[PDB]
């Protein structure tokens, strides 16, 4: 047997995203930390690498039996879902994160919104001397939504592990909603919300109506 | 006189792949007037005269004398100097002027004058009109970052 | 003899004895074995060999084609030459070789395996360069090479190499006048030929050739095992001679084999 | 006028040809122009240099228009910003910007004026 | 184990604050010190960066034995709650400060409010020549209130430091009430109250019964 | 009879392709891991080996325990099936002018990545080069009708399209478990060249 | 009508086409218009530009309807403004608003008048 099912959801945000791209030497008065932006539309991405890395490191705190030095030392519950470079059974591990691409440029333009990214102005105060040193960092704005999709593959007998993989994946999406995805993080910049969590099977034959209820 | 090509390669890349990407560099080193020590890439092909006397004992020794008698500017500063040396339009001369002058007033005022001589050196050989001193500074800072890597 | 073909590749591997090294031309038994493997399917090779065994059938390896036909360097009597330059080269001043193809080399992979890194060289042709076999105009050959358009030539050919577009043209004159096959004076094999034996003793004495070793496997559908060919040394595409010789089609079957392995080496010549 | 050639070499040449305190011989040879008055104009051109990388040019027409107002208004307040916008031909370079590649050339030109303003004194 | 518990609070302004802001394309007469606002609802924000930043430097007069001179010279009670960069163990430290958003905007229409901020004239008077120097600086209005979430990680490295850190959290929140959270501050502009100090677990299993008795007490 | 029917698609990028490279030199502030390109054109390429092996590992999960993979992609052993009837080709970035008309400077981008250590929490940045989004490449695939094929032609077309519905679900490329692949096959049609065959029912089947 | 591509030039041409001191040629070319009275005119629009940013036009249409009256009352008192509300088409271009981005463009036109008034005088 073989199947590919798709977790689509909508990453709304609050305290919008800084997720950095080039920290190349910027202009003199301009943005110092530009957010990662698409080359054609010049809109933000929440790329697959950030979602995958955050969701490993947040599920590594939960599903590891033992603290790992590295992703190689992760548990098999996570090594099968995020891959492992060192285990022969777990190279190419079962999940495909995809980049997320700003669903609602038209809804945000329907609202009173000029730019899809804001520049928030910010500084550090020295502790002796109380000098200030400013910052202009870009930030994909608050109520933007992003098309999140996962692909999960169902191979030879991964079939016994299907349900208790999705309990993991759901749980990982519940930890991004309590943590932040990306830059600056502990200073706001983070809050995401996965909405319309729908699991559709795309290739093959799997009964996702016994599963789509788990993601409400 | 002779003409060398030095290639840097990682752990356990095969010697068939390694002896061929270095033959390209030493035929690019034979690709100028008489001789050259073409370092790491297909560019960086310096003449041996405007090498050892001019990179390996002049510029890298001043870079090493700055960043070892000094505490506050680190690898982030060297990274941005290499970036400004690699891009280099005239607007990057303006941005480098602003950057070095702006960090000069951000030292401890007992480290301001050592930084000021280094600022004048780097800005002099960034805007030197010979066109060689920028390339030599870029490879010299490559070498200094390759030394201090942990 | 009468009609130069045109192959426009833009991606080709041509062997050279390895996979790590490719070559920008392809040494006429490759195109002839391509035609034999194209007439084995659509089963037609009996007609193609009753045609091919004739003296009407000539065939000739590839030389570059940059706005006009090229020829090899004739080895001796002071790398390729356009046909305008061959008489000036037989005086000889400077005809330094321009770029026809850049020979790239890419490392490839077989992921999650144990000895999986191979490296394929590739002649990437420079947006105008073609390769032009010279052969006798015949309809059977046109049905064969118009499908070698879509099967490819040379190298991997199912990973995207050697696939061309055929653009059959008449031979420009001062290149049709000097294709002779029976001459008696200073001549040049613009194929890779192998003479008949007593004729080969006639050939060795004042022939200025290279040797170049055509060899190195049989493609079959009747073994389920790869057997090495009979390792045929030949002559080069340069290879000046006096007193034009007569070549073979050397059966190089790996001994006790179901069918023949033909290895076209008979020459079309060039006067000088 | 300024082309994609010497437009930075114009700006340096504008700063050295800018008036100084011949008086005040306590760190002398300093400008009358204070750097806050010049960073308040780089703030405008910096937001436009950032938005030109994203938005179109028709969606910057009002914004660019307001640039001239500020370079007029800041010139009418201090005489130092007045000879800034006269030595550096800023009101003339403002009339020349018609494409995003020319908007960004003006927006980098102001950065060159600020860069060489800090570089000298 | 792993748990995350969530400090909720409701920030009530008093003489409401001015967290200084964005726009360069402003005016010749209007607001020239703008406040930071939501880009989509245009309501004022308290960003979590300024909350964490005032909270560190007000806790660092109290919890540093030796004087700071830098962050990453704080005293391993603030390095674990606010992160250093230069401790191997204290880099992601244990506290997430979300940005506070304006909550009672419908309550502040039952009171006669035209706009959720105010513009306030402020006037540097010169002391010789008596010449004036006006400015219009924006600030959020007085009875504005804000949702306040602050999330805390409890791994096994929080072995018995959860109570000791919650002392520090409720010490920093009562220390912001004695100071001003951004803006002029010495001229008004600051005074913040925190009501409804309530900690709940959002992940894992942890007891919030004994946590809400050094919060509300 | 004999035929060579070719397939055709514009293969569109929904995220950025990273493919390939021979690891020249790191160049301290430049692109680690550049994308594979054309030496003449200096445009990104989807090479034919990269498409061929990728959709024969996608079909080695559907059509496995095989004869039907072996006759469509060859086998070094198995005397029948050597160069099994599918002739891939590299893909050549058709809409370059459209990418300069939508307005973009380079045809590849630099994605900034890093890797945060589980213990130290120290970063480790990467600069991976991607072939930018909404680019179309030219995909053509020769399938080769002979008499032994004319036994079994049509079930080799319920595989090929089945092998093109899987590249639209897997990624086709480099580090594509985190974005980086997501290719699509717009305007997928078939036609016959050198021989003669009827691809009417095939072109209705390719929907 | 004032558009986003012309209003600054309209404002310059309106401040120039404006009367001056014919007599009192000790420091001549001084206007019969003072800075305080023109900033009094801009004060009427400064507290609508902020709300053109913040909230909707359907709560500001009433305040624009009274803005017509404020300009009428300022035109009637002093004759200095009275020859500025006609030169600059203020009462003409105030009826031309009908949305947010023309309210903002009108406020920027008033700022352009103040900017060129500081620049000349």
């Amino acid at each position: 047997t073989f199947a590919k099912i798709k977790f689509s959801a909508q990453i709304r945000l609050e305290t919008g995203l800084h997720i950095g791209g080039s920290d190349a030497f910027a202009a003199i008065g301009a943005i110092n930390s530009p957010v990662i932006k698409d080359p054609i539309t010049n809109l933000p991405i929440i790329p697959g690498s950030s979602l995958k890395g955050k969701m490993r490191t947040l599920l590594a705190k939960v599903y590891n039996e033992k603290v790992a030095e590295k992703p190689s030392d992760d548990s098999d519950i996570l090594s099968r879902l995020f891959g492992n470079s060192k285990d022969k059974r777990f190279k190419m591990g079962r999940l495909i994160f995809r980049d997320a691409f700003l669903s609602n440029a038209d809804e945000l333009d329907s609202l009173g919104v000029r730019s899809y990214t804001e520049v928030k102005f910010e500084n550090t105060i020295d502790r002796i001397t109380a000098e200030a040193n400013p910052r202009q960092i870009e930030r994909a704005i608050r109520n933007s939504t992003f098309d999140f999709e996962l692909i999960y593959e169902i191979t030879d007998e991964n079939e016994n592990q299907v349900e208790e993989d999705f309990k993991v994946i759901r749980d990982g999406l519940k930890l991004l909603e309590l943590d932040y995805l990306g830059g600056s993080g502990s200073r706001g910049y983070g809050k995401v919300a996965f909405e319309n969590l729908k699991a559709t099977t795309v290739f093959g034959n799997y009964d996702v109506k016994t599963l789509n209820e788990l993601l409400t | 006189t002779l003409s060398a090509g030095i290639g840097l390669f990682a752990d356990k890349t095969p010697i068939s792949l390694m002896a061929h990407q270095t033959g390209e560099l030493e035929e690019a080193a034979k690709g100028n007037e008489k001789d050259s020590i073409s370092l790491f890439s297909s560019d960086y092909t310096f003449k041996f005269d405007r090498f050892i006397t001019n990179v390996y004992d002049d510029k890298l020794e001043q870079i090493r004398y700055f960043f070892n008698h000094q505490d506050e500017r680190g690898k982030n500063f060297i990274y941005k100097l290499i970036e400004l040396l690699r891009n280099h339009d005239r607007m990057n001369m303006a941005r480098l002027a602003y950057y070095l002058t702006r960090l000069e007033e951000l030292t401890r005022e007992t480290d301001r004058d050592k930084f000021k001589t280094f600022k004048n050196l780097f800005y002099s050989w960034y805007t030197n009109k010979n066109d060689k001193d920028r390339k030599e500074a870029e490879l010299a800072l490559l070498l200094y970052i390759y030394e201090i890597r942990k | 003899t009468y009609k130069l073909y045109i192959m426009t590749f833009q991606n080709a591997h041509f062997g050279s004895g390895t996979l790590d090294s490719s070559k920008l031309t392809f040494s006429a038994d490759r195109i002839f074995s391509a035609l034999v493997l194209e007439a084995l399917k659509m089963g037609k090779l009996d007609a193609f060999l009753a045609e091919a065994n004739q003296d009407k059938f000539t065939l000739t390896d590839a030389f570059p084609f940059q706005f006009g036909p090229f020829l090899p360097k004739p080895i001796g009597y002071p790398q390729f030459l356009a046909l305008e330059n061959v008489d000036d080269y037989l005086n000889g001043e400077l005809f330094e070789n321009e770029e026809h193809a850049v020979i790239d080399t890419v490392t490839k992979n077989q992921p999650h395996k144990d000895d999986n890194l191979y490296q394929v060289a590739t002649t990437r042709f420079s947006n105008d360069t073609s390769l032009y076999v010279i052969a006798n105009e015949s309809d059977l050959l046109n049905e064969l090479m118009s499908s070698l358009q879509y099967s490819g030539l040379g190298g991997k050919r199912s990973s995207g190499f050697g696939r061309f577009e055929l653009d059959i043209q008449n031979i420009p004159l001062e290149l049709s006048d000097r294709l002779t096959k029976n001459h008696s004076d200073k001549v040049m094999s613009l194929t890779t030929a192998l003479p008949v034996d007593a004729d080969l003793e006639e050939a060795m004495e004042d022939g200025h050739y290279l040797l170049t070793k055509s060899s190195g496997f049989a493609f079959s559908h009747a073994t389920n095992e790869n057997y090495r060919k009979q390792d045929l040394y030949k002559f080069a595409s340069g290879s000046t001679f006096s007193k034009t010789f007569e070549g073979q089609i050397v059966d190089v079957r790996p001994l006790d084999f179901p069918h023949a392995v033909l290895n076209y080496a008979k020459p079309l010549f060039f006067k000088l | 006028i300024l082309t994609d050639e010497n437009y930075v070499d114009i700006a340096e040449k504008a700063i050295l040809k800018l008036e100084r305190n011949t008086r005040n011989r306590k760190n002398p040879d300093a400008f009358f122009l204070t750097t806050s008055k010049l960073r308040n104009l780089l703030s405008l051109t910096s937001t436009l240099f950032d938005e030109s990388k994203v938005k179109e040019y028709d969606a910057l027409l009002d914004r660019i228009a307001y640039l001239r107002v500020q370079f007029v208004y800041q010139a009418g307040r201090e005489i130092a910003v007045k000879d800034l916008i006269e030595k550096a031909q800023i009101l003339e370079a403002l009339k020349e910007i018609k494409d995003r590649e020319t908007l960004q050339r003006f927006c980098r030109y102001m950065e060159a004026l600020v860069a060489y303003f800090k570089f000298y004194g």
